[PDB]
């Protein structure tokens, strides 16, 4: 009936600045007890879709290791961070598996992330060579090639940097504002599980 | 021009399965090039109706269709219908001259 | 959803220049380029210019090449564009155009696939 290790989310979520889509963190988190049902305490969400595990049961449903990734994408992209669904932000940025399991929460942040002026502090991939394979990120700028002459490791005509930068700005219209996005990942193995709900007792 | 020609414009029967002709050479369209299909309100904005020589828009019903063969290529429309009653354009790439577009069929139906 | 707004009809002379933008909603074009093409009276359509407005890398079709330039914003951007030496023979309609596809594999090729969403278009007439 002493409830103690609450698994640390109040951070994963307002942390009051998410990474650009570029580059995502990745935060492990194991060795608690996560109740999911604070993270239903924050604003009406955009989407949030549930695709392994049914949602109610988020309590009693048990696991070894959560993976907690976050970012900020622009909203009418937001449902391209699904299983199995092509496109930009999901083909060069963030590349889900499509044997994925987890939640995705999704919600607005249109007063957080935006300036009069124009904010720029969210840059996504607009070029590479070939796609990703699942799970993994690609922090690097090489200045991108695209004609048969040599960008000479500078841009150049028809060699780009293949980062784009975001133009958020508080007059923009609903589904081109920022939209803050997490995923949660699960996965079951043979180790220590010890990811379960808060049990309910009587004192 | 140098377009794509086609013949001017057909009559409509109701409710058929009519098709309509684009022709072009092989330099133009023939080598890697794909031709694309509008639909076009006169006095409005066109609408698009088909992409990459064969696939198909969503928002548009199974009516529409269309193919590519040799060296032209062409669309079809099943169960013609009076609100079908407008323009239809064609156009592609051009290795002679960056794009290339279709004459346009009035497509009218009695 | 998208509209492209755009301004209403010019009339002037031969010889003269006409700029017309291309105003576009919610004014993030995001990566989504634009192409300017002409509708003859009486006759079918012309591509005229290409331009991909974060990257700025600019194309004009041969026959006006160096009588029309266009540009554009791509934050709250209203790409413009102006054709010079207005005669007889230019008087016509103003469409612009998407392409929707905002990646690199075929947005530096850009020219080759689709458009999307299109505009009302704007009359342009020459006096005479
Ligand atoms: C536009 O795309 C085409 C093909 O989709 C590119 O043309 C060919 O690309 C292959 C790719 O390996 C090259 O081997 C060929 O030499 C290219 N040319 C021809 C005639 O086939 C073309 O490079 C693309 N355009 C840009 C600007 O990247
Ligand atoms: C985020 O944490 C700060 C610090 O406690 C708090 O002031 C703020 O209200 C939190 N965010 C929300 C949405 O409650």
């Amino acid at each position: 009936p002493n409830i103690t290790n609450l698994c640390p989310f109040h951070e994963v979520f307002n942390a009051t600045t998410f990474a650009s889509v570029y580059a995502w963190n990745r935060k492990r988190i194991s060795n608690c007890v996560a109740d999911y049902s604070v993270i239903y305490n924050f604003a009406p969400f955009f989407a949030f879709k549930c695709y392994g595990v049914s949602p109610t049961k988020l309590n009693d449903l048990c696991f070894t290791n959560v993976y907690a990734d976050s970012f900020v994408i622009r909203g009418n992209e937001v449902s391209q961070i699904a299983p199995g669904q092509t496109g930009n932000i999901a083909d060069y940025n963030y590349k889900l598996p499509d044997d994925f399991t987890g939640c995705v929460i999704a919600w607005n942040s249109n007063n957080l992330d935006s300036k009069p002026s124009g904010n720029y502090n969210y840059l996504y991939r607009l070029l590479r060579k070939s796609k990703l394979k699942p799970f993994e990120r690609d922090i690097s700028t090489e200045i991108y090639q695209a004609g048969n002459k040599p960008c000479n490791g500078v841009a150049g005509p028809n060699c780009y940097s293949p980062l784009q930068s975001y133009g958020f700005r508080p007059t923009y219209g609903v589904g081109h504002q920022p939209y803050r996005v997490v995923v949660l990942s699960f996965e079951l193995l043979h180790a220590p599980a010890t990811v379960c709900g808060p049990k309910k007792s009587t004192n | 021009q140098p377009g794509l020609t086609q013949p001017p414009s057909v009559s409509g029967a109701p409710g058929q399965r009519v098709t309509i002709s684009c022709t072009g050479s092989r330099s133009n369209i023939g080598a890697v090039y794909a031709v694309h299909w509008y639909q076009h309100v006169p006095g409005a904005a066109p609408k698009l109706l088909i992409y990459e020589n064969n696939n198909r828009p969503s928002g548009i019903p199974d009516r529409f269709s269309g193919s590519k063969s040799g060296t032209s290529a062409s669309l079809v429309i099943t169960g013609l219908q009076a609100e079908d009653e407008a323009d239809y354009l064609c156009q592609s790439y051009d290795r002679s001259v960056g794009v290339v577009f279709g004459g346009g069929t009035r497509l009218t139906v009695l | 959803e998208v509209q492209l707004v755009e301004s209403g009809a010019e009339v002037k002379n031969p010889g003269s220049s006409v700029k017309v933008s291309c105003k576009a909603s919610e004014g993030t074009f995001g990566s989504y380029p634009i192409i300017w093409v002409r509708q003859a009276p009486g006759q079918g359509l012309e591509w005229v210019g290409g331009i991909i407005p974060i990257l700025g890398t600019v194309i004009y079709a041969q026959k006006f090449q160096g009588r029309v330039t266009i540009t554009g914003d791509t934050y709250a951007g209203s790409a413009h564009m102006e054709l010079s030496g207005l005669r007889s023979e230019d008087t016509a309609v103003f469409y612009c155009a998407r392409g929707s596809y905002d990646y690199g594999d075929r947005l530096l090729n850009y020219t080759y696939y689709a458009m999307d969403v299109w505009g009302p278009g704007t009359t342009v007439t020459v006096s005479s």
